[PDB]
């Protein structure tokens, strides 16, 4: 299986303390060595050490001395990341890698936990229309899409009619604004006749603020 | 410091074509012990690594036989032959053999393809956006090719600058074009001071800057 399940993306403000962890299936868990890669805002990886699954004992990067500390909890097949007195410098995505020891490969790379540290809170975003031609309603292919705006932090999931439409949709790289709030667009690509007959609507989600909108187009 | 150095950070080929990416690393990568830890791999987009080639040319379970690499002491190489477009993400080498593990800055393979202009689309600023206090103007570059795409926007005819950015998605999977979003902003005030809005789109598919506005303002 090889199956690593991450804990979720988290916000802090500097100072504070996280601790991600990785539970790897069963008859996986003492088949490998439990690595942590850490892949700062366009960065390159680094290793930041492991922790033997079978001995519990953890070796850190030098880079990597102080605040960082692997834990393990057995009977979970679990490994834990922990990460204190937090700071900006600690914002990037965090990988579990099982690795074996003849090959010394990464065999096996999870998911990856996001950890943002900053003093800001969550806001959650506005969905405003992307009209398709306010005057131009015919002509093969039209317009379409939604445009949310000013939320923090990243990431925001944009599907079109639930799931519905894949076909042309095109969801665009967020973008940070002078506010330090992020903005994106989702557009998609179809044909003129389709409109009035069939309704469109994108959803939208905020999980680090609850939001779930909806928006007629 | 063991820092892995790959060549061509970028590299285009044609579908079909052979690629070939080279990593050269500070310290031989030759171990005491006779092996060479130097391994290959794979980042497709919105995806965690996975593993290709192991000690220099041992390809891993589940990899292709398109997949290659060869190489000695501080001098690697991995090669793609016949390149598809499954192949598109980020290349990195990383070393085993020394101290802590380290990796490669990623080279992106892109899939190169005849031009395509784009198709040029603008969608004026919400009521709701507008009755929040501010106004937002997206221009749309849809399925283009090359990457290149120059987007200015000119309001009351005025060539605007300082107050747009833009987002351009990967590289399509399935037609290997690009697509861009560009997004104006300002204040319902500044917004009303003006009639004419409009986005000047130049790209090497078009023979000359073709340019969408809209009527009102
Ligand atoms: C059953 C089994 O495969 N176990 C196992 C797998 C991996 C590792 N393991 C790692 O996960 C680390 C990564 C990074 C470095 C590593 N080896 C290393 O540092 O060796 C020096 C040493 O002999 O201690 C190889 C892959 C190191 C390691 O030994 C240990 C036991």
């Amino acid at each position: 299986q090889v199956q690593l399940l991450e804990s979720g993306p988290e916000l802090k403000k500097p100072g504070e303390t996280v601790k991600i962890s990785c539970k790897a299936s069963g008859y996986t868990f003492t088949n490998y060595g439990m690595n942590w890669v850490k892949q700062a805002p366009g960065k390159g990886l680094k290793w930041m050490g492991w922790i033997n699954t079978y001995t519990g004992e953890p070796t850190y990067a030098d880079d990597f001395k102080g605040r960082f500390a692997f834990s393990l909890e057995t009977s979970a097949s679990t490994a834990y990341l922990q990460i204190n007195n937090l700071k900006n410098e600690d914002t990037a995505t965090y990988f579990c890698v099982q690795a074996e020891r003849l090959r010394r490969t990464f065999d096996y790379w999870g998911a990856g936990t996001t950890v943002t540290v900053s003093s800001a809170s969550t806001k959650g975003p506005s969905v405003f229309p992307l009209a398709p031609s306010s005057k131009s309603t015919s002509g093969g292919t039209a317009a379409l899409g939604c445009l949310v705006k000013d939320y923090f932090p990243e990431p925001v999931t944009v599907s079109w009619n639930s799931g519905a439409l894949t076909s042309g949709v095109h969801t665009f790289p967020a973008v940070l604004q002078s506010s330090g709030l992020y903005s994106l667009s989702s557009v998609v690509t179809v044909p003129s006749s389709s409109l009035g007959t069939q309704t469109y609507i994108c959803n939208v989600n905020h999980k680090p603020s609850n939001t779930k909108v909806d928006k007629k187009v | 410091e063991l820092v892995m150095t790959q060549t061509p950070l970028s590299l285009p080929v044609s579908l079909g074509d052979q690629a070939s990416i080279s990593c050269r690393s500070s310290q031989s990568l030759l171990h005491s012990n006779g092996n060479t830890y130097l391994h290959w791999y794979l980042q497709k987009p919105g995806q965690s690594p996975k593993l290709l080639i192991y000690k220099v040319s041992n390809r891993f379970s589940g990899v292709p036989d398109r997949f290659s690499g060869s190489g000695s002491g501080t001098d690697f190489t991995l090669k793609i032959s016949r390149v598809e477009a499954e192949d598109l993400g980020v290349y990195f080498c990383s070393q085993v053999t020394h101290v802590p593990p380290t990796f490669g800055g990623g080279t992106k393979l892109e899939i190169k393809r005849t031009v395509a202009a784009p198709s040029v689309f603008i969608f004026p600023p919400s009521d709701e956006q507008l009755k929040s206090g501010t106004a937002s103007v997206v221009c749309l570059l849809n399925n283009f090719y090359p990457r290149e795409a120059k987007v200015q926007w000119k309001v009351d005819n005025a060539l605007q600058s300082g107050n747009s950015q833009e987002s351009v998605t990967e590289q399509d999977s399935k037609d290997s074009t690009y697509s861009l979003s560009s997004t104006l902003t300002l204040s319902k005030a500044d917004y009303e001071k003006h009639k004419v809005y409009a986005c000047e789109v130049t790209h090497q598919g078009l023979s000359s800057p073709v340019t969408k506005s809209f009527n009102r303002g």
